[PDB]
């Protein structure tokens, strides 16, 4: 019936049957109840129907390494979009499915059985989209410029990792702090592949990361226009503004990048003074 | 001394045109005189003689009256693209020092050709998608953003060439953009001028493309 509900057989009135099978879902699927709590069938059916819908990728690696991914790419989005249509049934009947809006001990961990799958569901879309955007780039490119513990990581990375366990998050952060650096040596477009990572895979992207790299974009466009005279005064003291926003959450290995590079375009009196406004926003009280 | 190291700078070349016209010699470029000190201040006055060059480098009727030739229609229509070609230049310098740092990062690397340096100035000015754009996009770029950037840098060509893989998005618009790029003094004829307007004015008269409208 969810899956009904959620257009499955559709691809062959058709309202209706939906809305009957929406009305099955909530009027017979049952309710939770004491034997340790024994979940409604309403909850399984929600867990066996996600779990079929990604049980080609939870044990999956991630990648193949010329590194590529395990999963084609078609099928990824297909799986993704299946989550998506999933989700958007749980929103759009919050209020009438029993167990989504908050409720004695029983329909508790109903209620917070349920909410845990909705966050892998967001979680999975979210990882789907980061394994998506990571091979739009150039990947066996951000492979190469890296250590070999995080290649390592990459290496055995399974799905599930990605959507359910810190080191997949951890790792997550680190890949997209290393392909917004490559997207940079393109140059194609940094305030895009910034919104790209701002929205979508939010909760994994960080607003404060974005900024540092409008920041690292206009130091290495300063580099790149190194040359020119007056188009740099611009782009540094710009790069210099961003940082100073982020200065209370720039992390040591980034402010270094930055000063190294101040160094090469002899913007001396400028890196002092981003070192200096990252000391006071580390510690205001002092 | 009451003048200061620019004013200086400015007297001796003042010597100079006043030593030759004083032996007899050639009549030197007077702008080429003063344009020799504008480099040794900041460019806020290179770039203003660059402008008096190129706006007093117009074909000219020796020994008539300075007010025959500004009054004449001839010298008047001349005027208008001369500025328009140096609005196009500064404005391609801009596109330039936008993409790369420095004028001189730029060229080690060598300057790219207008249509790449126009895609590559597209990237940064605009990231993300407009949801108001028209007609598609060319090699990843709205086909009307490419075609305005590069009329504003003056390159015509760069912007036909977008043009020619975007023919069947942009329906009649090719006929009458090749042939306001081979018409003289940047107009087209009356008949085709009246088709293009009536158009816009018909139903484009307020679109979601400013890129579109401009153009």
């Amino acid at each position: 019936a969810l899956a009904v509900a959620c257009g499955q057989g559709s691809d062959l009135m058709d309202r209706n049957t939906e809305n009957l099978a929406r009305a099955a879902f909530i009027e017979y699927g049952g309710q939770p109840r004491l034997a340790s709590v024994r979940l409604s069938s309403r909850h399984d059916a929600l867990a066996l129907y996600l779990t079929r819908l990604v049980r080609t990728l939870w044990k999956a690696k991630v990648v193949q390494v010329d590194i590529s991914s395990t999963i084609p790419t078609s099928k990824l989005v297909t799986i993704q979009e299946n989550v998506e249509r999933l989700r958007n049934f749980l929103e759009a009947n919050k209020s009438t499915i029993q167990g989504l809006a908050p409720p004695d001990i029983a329909n508790q961990k109903e209620h917070q059985a349920l909410h845990a799958l909705q966050k892998l569901m967001e979680s999975i879309s979210e990882g789907i989209s980061f394994v998506l955007m990571l091979f739009d780039e150039r990947v066996s490119d951000i492979y190469a410029r890296l250590d070999a513990v995080s290649q390592q990581q990459l290496k055995d990375l399974t799905y599930e990792q990605l959507f359910s366990q810190t080191p997949g998050k951890e790792l997550a952060k680190v890949l997209v702090k290393a392909i917004v650096n490559r997207n940079i040596a393109s140059g194609a477009n940094v305030e895009t592949v910034a919104d790209a990572l701002r929205r979508r895979c939010g909760s994994f992207c960080s607003p404060d990361d974005v900024v540092t790299f409008k920041a690292q974009e206009q130091l290495q466009r300063a580099s790149e226009q190194a040359h020119n005279s007056p188009v740099l005064r611009a782009l540094l003291a710009e790069s210099l503004r961003l940082f100073e926003q982020v200065a209370g959450s720039l992390t040591p290995a980034n402010l270094t990048t930055a000063v190294e590079q101040y160094i090469s375009l002899k913007y001396y009196a400028g890196a002092i003074q981003l070192c200096l406004t990252v000391a006071q926003q580390k510690d205001r009280g002092n | 001394s009451s003048l200061d190291n620019i004013e200086m700078a400015y007297a001796r070349q003042i010597y100079i045109y006043n030593e030759k016209i004083v032996n007899g010699h050639l009549q030197p470029n007077l702008v080429d005189l003063c344009a020799s000190v504008a480099e040794l201040d900041d460019k806020s006055i290179s770039d203003m003689w660059t402008m008096v060059k190129q706006m007093t480098d117009v074909l000219l009727t020796p020994a008539t009256d300075a007010l025959k030739n500004r009054s004449s229609v001839e010298v008047r229509m001349e005027f208008v693209r001369q500025a328009l070609a140096y609005l196009e230049q500064s404005y391609k310098n801009y596109t330039l020092v936008t993409v790369f740092g420095n004028l001189h990062q730029a060229q080690l690397g060598g300057v790219p050709g207008t249509y790449q340096l126009v895609r590559s100035f597209l990237n940064i000015k605009l990231p993300a998608p407009l949801p108001g754009l028209q007609d598609g996009e060319v090699e990843g770029h709205p086909v009307w953003a490419l075609i305005y950037y590069c009329m504003r840098c003056g390159d015509l060509l760069a912007a036909s060439q977008v043009v020619n893989r975007a023919q069947h998005q942009l329906g009649e618009f090719k006929t009458w953009f090749q042939e306001y790029m081979n018409s003289k003094d940047r107009r087209l004829s009356p008949a085709t001028e009246n088709k293009l307007r009536l158009h816009y004015r018909r139903a484009l008269r307020n679109n979601t493309d400013p890129y579109k409208r401009a153009v």
